[PDB]
């Protein structure tokens, strides 16, 4: 049980004991899953009004 | 000095960010109108406080910070609130409707209106900062903001700011305080979107903080309010060695390098110690060894699973007050011969220690009763995988039925994502077996 | 502020739609004359969601009143409250619909609708942020169940991502004005299924019983059976008039309540059913949950619960409210359903109905609701069988396959329940 | 009103719980897969206690202790022994044992050759599949055509042998540990005994060698001559001590038995421990003894979900009701305490 880099200031004290040693998306991507999650909407909500239509 | 900036997102975000200012300004000696006596230098300065908080030339100490939530009401509260002139206008993004509960609607549908004035308010900050290290974001998991324009926000800031650390504070579901039956679907897809763009996050269970503020504080029944205050003072033991003078988690990256060894394993287990409540006339302070030993007991975690039945791979000790190294060790020494600490094989067994010498500050009307020493414990261990399995086997109950899923699929989301979503889960949950459990 | 927009149909549809604005007026503490005369805060701070604020802080309910002919809402006009609605907003024809379904949805509606809209839309115009509608109407009659469906599919078309809420009252032979009732009825939940996001049934059976058995009342009236309904009307909208956290808007609520689109039917339920004596939480808890306080005439135990809201109201414990909740759940957990996990919801609201401490409402998402619709498939298929009374609706251009398909829907309506049900 | 649910179909003694439970009226049994229950007749199997004490309004109450699997598995066993200084790698009432591993595949396979060196009669098993032999060569070329791992311990060549019949047998006791982790001791156990004579010259022969009761009323007769069953209770067993050895059950094993209980247990209490968790647990164990010529009595393994003997069924399982389930749930002494 060994203490090493003990650091002292005035707000307080740190240091590490040891016990024993061990043994991305593009911008275009995003905007073209979110365009495509839009795009999906559009379709129903252009479904539903087809048949309202009717 | 490097600068921090927070996020907070979301009604959970926005009232736990609020309990944290309000916290920080007391820590830091700053009043409500932003003045800070204490500060000799007017106008500017490189200190440590700078850290969360930028100047100006009137004197104010201005939060870098920013509320984003798709509805008014919450935020509204901060604008009229006691540090309303803390914040200005720009700082705080309200939208007309909400998330509604549902990740798709916040991810996709709203997130999408209003994403890209969101990075904008967050680019401003970002321009006055000379050195930013990275963001702290706060939200939760069963909202409809909190999980799905979180992993939208994740997600772009990976894209504007590449080399920026972000950190995450996650409120986990509990049906106790619950306002949701979908809460699982919308905290499995949020966490599938964000694992990849979270450097570490510090989950906290609804359930956990809930009976603390019972067992404790001797609260019937916990509001939003007290769990907040308590939320608040945990966060703010995290971040302390950012915002004061220090030698360990000086830095965001620090977080990771101490806590993270496995990236995809980047949660945390925090505890906290002593809990006492305000009421109470007479009380006993606690010593050193008695908070240290409370940091292996399950009735003080953020999150209930057992540590016993999993594996170490790092161990942070974080004291606040009256504490000596000298005691620290005495009081270590004591806990492995009584306790059971399985570290890893491929990690030195051993504890990174913090101290800093003021005592935890308390709201005065709070709940929490003010403490000569009190102590917050960081640990990786694989046992907070019970959270995920719990989570998950929620999940699997409804999607089974494929309940609630048309409220996700009408905002345009795919039911496919559902599957990945919890394919990933099912990757999480087995790279925890393999490094926490044998035969 | 979210606002939405009221609706009133019908002679049924009015005579409870005028008795909701009388009851909830009281309670925001709003005479009827526009003017506020209460001593909470909390009773105007979410008071936009149902009314607007005109010249002289006066508070205009936002309701439009539908018929087509004057009688009903001449009487409303004339009633306590009845110089509260907006002069405007009263649409009305001379015609009647002759408690026809055909009449309403598709010749003597047809012509009135138009000028509905477009209050509805002036309405709309004026709101920060609509959540959606409330439409108040009967089944079982001609323009609140044809004109009203009409009026929902309209609407459904102007405000496509809007939420559609519904209280329709479902017939019943017990209080019954026409025979062709189940036609009108069938014909409507054809509607309500596809147009609907929520849906409180209310039937006049269950009314009925409970002013007869429960209350004593000899001979009940519709006034009797319309107070239980303006009672329940209150309690179901509590969430939605004051400050709260669970089901706070009509989307959440439907998010909550609604796990499979067409199974959005919701059996309301109320505690205590009205003397001075102040019931304890476990009695509110365990009447709210039996059946002879519920308003849709069905048996729980014949089925399952998907989702449970309750709400309380008055000044209670909190804690021992969480622990009546648990212990309904817990000790008869056969009755929820194992694959929608923590799936009942509890809402606490300080504010009290008037003339009470302590009140609970019961709002469920059950299996059993099959059993109303059963009753009037068969009622319908009893007539339709031998086409009886069909000249009615042929006569207005209707052919024999529209009510086929009508029967054919809610039949399947009925078999989605029986599958949850068993799963 | 109390309620459970079942995971463990093939259980005898929790089937017999269930009946109890179901016969005092105050207990209903659920689906397997409802979450509100106050009590789990968990499976043996990947038990999921990460699940457990997260219902609001429920106290939930589970018949196994996590972790308990180490006192339970031959080779967790002898690890746990060697390992904790409670126990000590000088453990006086546990055969001299080794784990190895197949070379195929923490082993002390040299570490067995060393003592080997210096009666050489060992025996090597598993968690049928049993080798006895005196010669060391045959012993390790046993375990590498199986491939799991195996255990090593020195086969105890001078045994307590009945008379008449010189025979062989084990001791097994039955231990309930409740929540609270008090230790119960059944005051009933059972003499497996066998009913061929014990021949030092044949271990190729594996009957008079081997008390299990699969290997006693199969491959093996004549069985039930001596005892009903090849089982010897308690009551004729210290008659026996009495008439022989002019000496008590209790004075000569009980008291080792006893000692032999508590230590394994106090052990690994805290480790498995449920006094401040979310969720509480017991379990009922099967202790396994032999009694050699000196009557000294050696623990032989630990059975983490033991069956019981059928005239003791209704006896212990009503037990467990008592102490294990209704003092956490109480209603509308057999065991003794250590
Ligand atoms: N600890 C804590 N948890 C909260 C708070 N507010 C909400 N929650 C939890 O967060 C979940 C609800 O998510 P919210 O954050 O309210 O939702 P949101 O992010 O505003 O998203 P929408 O309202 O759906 O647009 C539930 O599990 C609540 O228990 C808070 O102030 N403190
Ligand atoms: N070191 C040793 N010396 C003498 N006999 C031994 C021994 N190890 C085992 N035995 C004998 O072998 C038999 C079976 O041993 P073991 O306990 O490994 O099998 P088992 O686990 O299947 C019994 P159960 O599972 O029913 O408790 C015992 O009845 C015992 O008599
Ligand atoms: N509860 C209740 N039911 C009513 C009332 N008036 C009519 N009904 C029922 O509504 C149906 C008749 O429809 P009604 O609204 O009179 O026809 P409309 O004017 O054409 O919509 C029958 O089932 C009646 O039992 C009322 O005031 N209260
Ligand atoms: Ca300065
Ligand atoms: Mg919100
Ligand atoms: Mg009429
Ligand atoms: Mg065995």
């Amino acid at each position: 049980m060994e203490v090493i880099e003990l650091n002292k200031c005035t707000s307080g004290q740190s240091f590490e004991v040891i016990l024993k040693p061990p043994s991305d998306p593009s911008l275009e991507e995003i905007q073209k899953k979110l365009e495509a999650a839009e795009e999906r909407r559009k379709y129903q909500e252009a479904e539903l009004l087809k048949h309202l239509a009717e | 000095m490097r600068e921090c900036i927070s996020i907070h997102v979301g009604q959970a975000g926005v009232q736990i960010g609020n309990a944290c200012w309000e916290l920080y300004c007391l820590e830091h000696g700053i009043q409500p109108d932003g003045q800070m006596p204490s500060d000799k230098t007017i106008g500017g300065g490189d200190d440590s406080f700078n850290t969360f908080f930028s100047e100006t030339g009137a004197g104010k100490h201005v939060p870098r910070a920013v509320f984003v939530d798709l509805e008014p009401t919450v935020i509204d509260e901060v604008r009229t609130g006691t540090y309303r002139q803390l914040f200005h206008p720009e700082q705080l993004i309200t939208g007309k409707e909400d998330a509604a509960n549902n990740y798709a609607r916040g991810h996709y549908t709203i997130g999408k209106e209003i994403i890209d004035l969101v990075l904008d308010r967050i680019r401003k900050l970002a321009d006055q900062c000379t050195g930013l290290q990275g963001f702290l974001v706060f939200h939760s998991f069963g909202g409809g903001t909190g999980s799905g324009f979180t992993s939208l926000l994740m997600e772009r800031l990976s894209v504007d700011y590449g080399k920026k650390s972000k950190l995450e504070f996650s409120i986990y579901p509990a049906p106790q305080v619950s306002t949701a039956v979908v809460e699982p679907y919308n905290s499995i897809l949020t966490t599938h979107t964000t694992l990849e763009h979270s450097d570490c996050a510090f989950m906290v269970d609804n359930e956990a903080i809930y009976d603390i503020c019972r067992r404790n504080l001797d609260i019937e029944r916990p509001t939003y309010t007290n769990l907040n205050r308590l939320i608040s003072q945990i966060v703010s033991s995290i971040t302390a060695s950012l915002r004061f003078d220090g030698a360990l988690n000086v830095d965001l990256t620090e977080f990771q390098t101490n806590l993270v060894p496995y990236p995809r394993i980047h949660f945390p287990l925090a505890t906290y110690a002593p809990v006492i409540s305000a009421e109470k006339a007479y009380h006993e302070q606690l010593s050193v060894a008695e908070i240290t030993n409370a940091c292996f007991e399950p009735a003080n975690q953020m999150v209930k699973c057992d540590p016993r039945h999993g594996k170490y791979m790092a161990c942070c000790l974080l004291y606040r007050g009256d504490v000596v190294p000298k005691d620290v060790n005495a009081a270590i020494a004591t806990i492995k011969t009584k306790r059971s600490i399985q570290f890893v094989d491929w990690c030195p067994t051993g504890f990174k220690v913090g101290i800093n010498y003021q005592p935890p500050t308390v709201v005065p009307g709070g709940d929490l009763a003010k403490v000569q020493r009190a102590v917050c414990m960081l640990s990786n261990t694989t046992a907070i995988a019970e959270a995920w399995a719990r989570l998950d086997h929620k999940f699997d109950l409804m999607y089974a039925k494929r309940a609630f899923v048309h409220w996700y699929v009408g905002e345009g989301m795919e039911e496919g994502e559902f599957s990945e979503a919890r394919e990933d889960m099912a990757a999480l949950e087995k790279d925890y077996e393999e490094v926490g459990v044998d035969s | 502020m979210r606002e939405i927009v009221h609706i009133q149909a019908g002679q049924c549809g009015n005579q409870i739609g005028a008795k909701f604005w009388e009851v909830i007026s009281d309670e925001h503490g709003i005479d009827p004359t526009g003017s506020y005369h209460g001593d909470s805060d909390l009773q105007l701070e979410r008071i936009n969601v149902y009314y607007n604020e005109a010249t002289g802080n006066k508070y205009v309910p936002r309701a439009i009143l539908v018929d087509l002919e004057p009688g009903t809402m001449d009487s409303v006009r004339s009633g306590p409250f009845g110089q509260i609605f907006r002069p405007d907003n009263f649409v009305f024809g001379q015609s009647g619909a002759g408690n026809n379904w055909a009449k309403g949805h598709y010749t003597e509606g047809a012509e009135l609708v138009d000028s509905v809209l477009d209050v509805v839309r002036k309405e709309s115009e004026s709101c920060d942020c609509l959540q959606g509608f409330q439409l108040t109407h009967s089944l079982g009659g001609g323009t609140g169940s044809g004109m009203g469906t009409l009026l929902i599919s309209k609407i459904r078309e102007e405000y496509p991502d809007r939420i559609m809420n519904t209280f329709s009252v479902m017939p019943s032979p017990k209080v019954s004005d026409t025979v062709v009732e189940p036609y009108n009825a069938t014909l409507s939940v054809h509607q309500l299924v596809e147009n609907t996001d929520e849906t409180y049934c209310i039937d006049n059976e269950a009314l009925y019983d409970i002013c007869f058995r429960t209350l004593k009342l000899t001979t009940p009236t519709y006034g009797d059976l319309n107070h239980l309904v303006s009672a329940t009307m209150s309690g179901v909208t509590t969430c939605l008039r004051f400050p709260g956290q669970l089901n706070a808007d009509l989307r959440k609520l439907a998010v909550n309540m609604v796990p499979f689109p067409r199974l959005h039917f919701f059996m309301p339920g109320f505690a205590p059913l009205t003397q001075y004596r102040a019931l304890t939480v476990p009695e509110l808890t365990q009447q709210m949950f039996d059946s002879k306080n519920m308003m849709a005439a069905c048996d729980p135990r014949h089925g399952r619960y998907l989702t449970v809201a309750a709400i309380f109201r008055g000044r209670m414990s909190m804690k021992e409210v969480d622990e009546q909740m648990l212990n309904v759940q817990n000790k008869n957990s056969s009755y929820f359903v194992e694959w929608i996990p923590n799936n009942v919801k509890t809402a606490v609201c300080d504010i009290p109905p008037r003339g009470l401490k302590m009140s609970a409402t019961f709002i469920g998402n059950s299996t059993a609701i099959q059993e109303l619709f059963k009753r009037i498939s068969e009622q319908f298929t009893a007539m339709f069988r031998r086409k009886a009374f069909l000249h009615w609706y042929t006569g207005e251009g209707m052919d024999e396959m529209e009510f086929t398909e009508a029967e054919s829907n809610m039949n399947d309506l009925v078999s989605e329940y029986q599958q949850y049900q068993d799963a | 009103m109390y309620t459970f649910v079942v995971r463990d179909e093939n259980s005898s003694v929790y089937a017999e719980v269930s009946r109890l439970l179901l016969a005092t009226g105050q207990w209903k049994r659920l689906r397997k897969d409802n979450p509100r229950f106050n009590l789990m007749l968990g499976e043996r199997n990947r038990l999921p206690f990460g699940r457990l004490g997260h219902e609001p309004g429920l106290v939930q109450l589970v018949n196994y202790y996590r972790g308990a699997d180490k006192l339970c598995r031959k080779a967790s066993l002898v690890k746990l022994i060697k390992t904790s200084p409670e126990l000590s790698e000088s453990c006086t009432w546990f055969p001299e044992s080794y784990v190895i591993y197949p070379t195929n595949l923490t082993d002390e396979r040299e570490v067995f050759l060393a003592a080997y060196n210096r009666g050489n009669v060992w025996i090597a098993k598993s968690s049928e599949g049993i080798l006895i032999s005196s010669e060391a060569s045959e012993l390790l070329d046993f375990i590498d055509e199986q491939g799991q791992v195996h255990v090593i311990q020195k086969y105890l060549e001078k045994p307590l042998l009945l008379e008449p019949g010189h025979r062989k047998f084990d001791i097994r006791s039955w231990v309930l540990v409740d929540h609270l982790y008090n230790i119960y001791l059944y005051r009933e156990g059972v003499l497996r005994t066998s009913s061929e004579p014990y021949n030092s010259a044949n271990f190729q022969d594996k009957t008079c060698h081997l008390t299990n009761h699969c290997i006693q009323k199969e491959y093996s007769k004549n069985y039930g001559r001596y005892e009903e069953g090849n089982e010897m209770f308690f009551e004729e067993f210290n008659q026996y001590l009495m008439d022989a050895l002019n000496t008590t059950l209790e004075n000569s094993i009980l008291l080792q038995i006893k000692h032999i209980i508590r230590s394994c247990l106090m052990c690994i209490e805290p480790a498995i421990s449920t006094k401040h968790l979310h969720y509480q647990s017991f379990q009922l164990f099967g202790f396994d003894f032999m009694v050699d010529e000196e009557l000294k009595v050696w623990l032989i393994e630990v059975n983490g979900a033991p069956a019981c003997a059928q005239k003791l069924y209704a006896e212990l399982c009503q037990g467990i009701v008592d102490v294990a389930i209704s003092s956490v749930f109480p209603l509308a002494s057999i065991f003794i305490k250590l």
